[PDB]
RNA sequence: AGCGUGUGCCUACCCUACGCCGGCAGGCGCGGGUAACCCGUUGAACCCCAUUCGUGAUGGGGAUCGGGGAUUGCAAUUAUUCCCCAUGAACGAGGAAUUCCCAGUAAGUGCGGGUCAUAAGCUUGCGUUGAUUAAGUCCCUGCCCUUUGUACACACCGCCCG
């Protein structure tokens, strides 16, 4: 604790986001670092206000979905401690670093929305913003390993490591990753 | 009902207690075992009073011929409790408009005569 | 799907199979000796505390919830 | 350590134990048969838990000035499952706390205390303390 | 005299009314008012019950 | 470790045994979940495992205390049949013979005519329930 | 932990700690309290955790029914209710549709008050645990804003042809 302010036990010096515009709505802490990824935490009144959120706390909260885990961020926290504990069993690393990537690979560019047109309402391309990126990403992963968990012996944790393991480096094993290109093609065309 | 087999041949042991047994005691003794709802009635009951009814239920078995059914003994108490002194008679049972006239046999024991008045009538869908 | 059904006692083979495979994977729970041999769960729970022995296995968090193991100690 | 030094799962462990050990506690015979709580779905998977209660209640005791087999019931009560309705506590048994209560007495680990509830004994106040260090003692870990 | 005439009256909805009204239906029987709300509503100031938010 | 059976017969019910004992009784009538966990530790197993496993004695043993429960601690508060009636019994009906009783209670006050028994007859309810808008399909 | 609550009452009656018996449900003996004094440092529940289970409608679920124990009441049968056992359903994610919602907010989670003799799946607050997400706009919907049209004015749910 006093020497650098580690996570649990992490160091959040020398995480980079590798990702130019990302850089910023990923809150490490270029100077943040904490402890524990649960706070207080006021990010609802301001628009913004969000990114100045730990990313890993970002993660943690959408973990806990569905109505009967809502609320459960003591459980989320206890999984999320866990996952990057396997995640680095998996690779070594920053698990954390590890997680920054699988965020910053998720995001979708390009995306679509649906412009009127006229009858048969075809759908334009547009590029997304990064605090939708990040956004976006975050559910796709949680939801990734939510789905995955379910009717499997497998964990949380474990399946959250999964879906982020994959998608540090985008194995598209991960459904997350298989998500955003199909956000993206659809984006392309329509264009 | 008094001899070698005649009449007799229906058995029925209520609780363990057969009902030549049970036949004599007090209701007192009956109740004692097992049933519990009707017991606590009875108590609760209890300055007992359906007395009259009790002494219309005797006085019917006796004036009944020497062979059979007789005439029964009418009542609006559904909430009475079915004791060995009663077994034999025959009880119209109000449901609310009508009296259903029933022979209590030794099994109905402990029951609370109402289950043996019907009110309501099965219904219809089709029909 | 997904139909699982499990062998709920050990079988010597088994059993062999057990202690000759184990040591070749990173990652080690519950889920994984039940998916890899066909265990029952309660029978794979068994085998992670015999491995535990003086481990073919490690330990990094048995949270109550989860054992999470890795690969013996190797090179 | 105090009894307060040494964490409540390490404590109520080696205590319950140590116990068993002794060999003179005593048990209505029963033990086999009982839940412990309405509330309970199964009894308790060590049929052997008497004792574990008996530790717990011991250190519950000692924490605070008197308690009484009415708040032990709800302590152990959970939370019980009406089915349609909405769960509610339910305050666990009151025998099992009692016999334990009693039974505690033996020992003199606790007396009846004065204005109802029992309270700790001075003999298991010494008792509860000397298990502590053991504990403590044991290992770091 | 006609010893015909009452059943128990001790306890339920029957056995109490509105001081007020008679009305033996939604009746207030905290702090002891025993009003019936109808009633309550229309003197609650001059009982004392205000309006405060 | 070990082997064997799966597929064990008790009194005349088929009980999976791969199943854990205490669930694996559970198939035959009359033993519920809080019977056969109180039956089974009565009857010393260890509770740790499959009823497939054990042994040929150890079920006879929970047989017997299944079928006098009440001799072996086991209460009667625990058990299905208090206060016969008939007999003035406790018991506690097992296996085939639940469905007989069943069939008896059923009869009896079919017999005696009392609404309950009426109710059972046309297949409606018997508790004190609404009829109006409910158990239709 | 918190909002709240009580007897000595418009006419019959309180909240209840503590000892004992009973597996439970509950039974029984006490003793205080017009209460910031006592019940109640409301030692709540989620939750946290060391185990078991192991992805099987299974231990998820608790329907229906049978027997039985007790409580309220003079009277519960048409279960007031509660417990104990047993019987152990559908349901393995919900089409057309559609409600509500921006911060202690949604959602989980217990408690107390009203009803009340007895009886909560209710309503009505309260604390606890506590997010995701717009941060805007008038598209749909609803209502008021101009301008405009109107054979309407019981006002479009209006005034019409063979």
């Amino acid at each position: 604790t006093p020497d650098i302010k580690l996570f649990g036990k992490w160091s959040t010096d020398d995480v980079q986001i590798n990702d130019i515009s990302l850089q910023d709505y990923i809150a490490v802490k270029e100077k943040y670092a904490k402890y524990l990824p649960h706070s207080a935490g006021r990010y609802a009144a301001k628009r913004f206000r969000k990114a100045q959120c730990p990313i890993v706390e970002r993660l943690t909260n959408s973990m806990m979905m569905h109505g009967r885990n809502n609320g459960k961020k003591l459980m989320t926290v206890r999984i999320v401690k866990h996952a990057f504990e396997i995640i680095h069993l998996l690779t070594g690393e920053n698990p954390l670093q590890v997680l920054v990537n699988a965020i910053i690979n998720s995001g979708p560019r390009e995306d679509s929305t649906r412009i009127g047109r006229a009858g048969t309402v075809r759908r334009q391309a547009v590029d997304v913003s990064p605090l939708r990126r990040v956004n976006q990403a975050i559910w796709l992963l949680c939801t990734g390993a939510r789905e995955a968990a379910f009717r499997n012996i497998k964990t949380i944790a474990e399946c959250l490591a999964d879906e982020l393991i994959n998608a540090a480096k985008g194995s598209s094993n991960s459904y997350a990753i298989k998500k955003k290109d199909e956000l993206e093609r659809v984006a392309k065309s329509n264009r | 009902v008094e001899q070698k087999k005649k009449r007799t041949f229906r058995k029925f042991t209520y609780r363990g207690v057969d009902l030549d047994q049970l036949l004599d005691m007090s209701y007192e003794q009956l109740m004692q075992l097992y049933s519990a709802r009707q017991r606590r009635r009875l108590s609760r009951g209890l300055r007992r009073k359906q007395h009259s009814l009790l002494k219309r239920l005797r006085k019917a078995k006796k004036e009944a011929p020497p062979m059979e059914k007789p005439e029964v003994v009418k009542t609006h108490l559904r909430d009475m409790i079915i004791l060995p002194e009663m077994v034999g008679s025959m009880v119209g049972v109000y449901n609310g408009k009508t009296f259903n006239q029933v022979e209590i046999k030794p099994e109905m024991i402990g029951h609370y005569l109402g289950e043996f008045s019907i009110t309501y009538k099965p219904v219809k869908h089709g029909r | 799907r997904d139909k699982l059904n499990n062998l709920v006692l050990f079988d010597k083979a088994t059993y062999d199979k057990l202690c000759k495979e184990v040591p070749n994977y990173k990652l080690i729970t519950p889920a994984v000796v039940s998916e890899r041999l066909k265990i029952r769960g309660s029978l794979a729970r068994a085998a992670l505390q015999e491995l535990l022995s003086k481990g073919l296995i490690k330990l990094v968090s048995k949270h109550r919830a989860q054992v999470i193991y890795t690969r013996n100690t190797k090179g | 350590v105090t009894v307060k030094d040494v964490n409540q799962q390490e404590f109520v462990r080696a205590l319950a134990a140590f116990l068993k050990k002794s060999g003179k506690l005593k048990v209505p015979e029963w033990v086999d048969t009982v839940k412990l709580a309405k509330h309970k779905e199964l009894a308790p998977y060590d049929e052997n838990w008497f004792y574990t209660r008996a530790a717990s209640t011991a250190r519950h005791l000692y924490l605070r000035g008197g308690a009484g087999v009415g708040s032990m019931t709800k302590i152990y009560g959970g939370r019980q499952r009406n089915g349609v309705m909405p769960s509610h506590f339910s305050r666990g048994s009151k025998s099992v706390a009692r016999r334990v209560l009693q039974a505690l007495e033996g020992l003199k680990m606790v007396e009846k205390d004065q204005d109802w509830g029992r309270k700790l004994t001075p003999q298991g106040q010494r008792d509860l303390d000397r298990i502590a260090g053991q504990v403590a003692a044991a290992k770091k870990k | 005299q006609q010893l015909y005439w009452s059943h128990p009256r001790k306890f339920g909805q029957g056995s109490r009314s509105c001081r007020v009204c008679s009305n033996r239906h939604g009746l207030i029987r905290k702090y002891g008012l025993n009003m019936c709300r109808q009633c309550f509503r229309q003197y609650a100031k001059d009982i004392g019950f205000i309006k405060l938010d | 470790p070990e082997k064997f059976q799966h597929i064990l017969r008790v009194l005349n019910t088929n009980i999976d045994g791969r199943r854990k004992i205490a669930f694996a009784i559970t198939a035959i009538k009359g033993v519920g979940r809080r019977y056969a966990h109180v039956v089974l530790r009565k009857a010393d197993i260890d509770l740790t495992k499959r009823a497939g496993e054990l042994t040929e004695d150890e079920v006879e043993r929970v047989i017997t205390i299944m079928q006098n429960p009440r001799q072996y601690k086991i209460p009667d508060w625990f058990l299905n049949r208090q206060k016969d009636v008939k007999d003035g019994k406790y018991s506690q009906v097992l296996a085939n013979g639940l469905d007989n009783k069943l069939r008896e209670d059923l009869e009896r006050l079919k017999k005696i005519r009392a609404h309950r028994g009426l109710r059972h007859f046309w297949g409606l309810r018997v508790r004190g329930q609404h009829t109006k808008t409910t158990g239709r399909r």
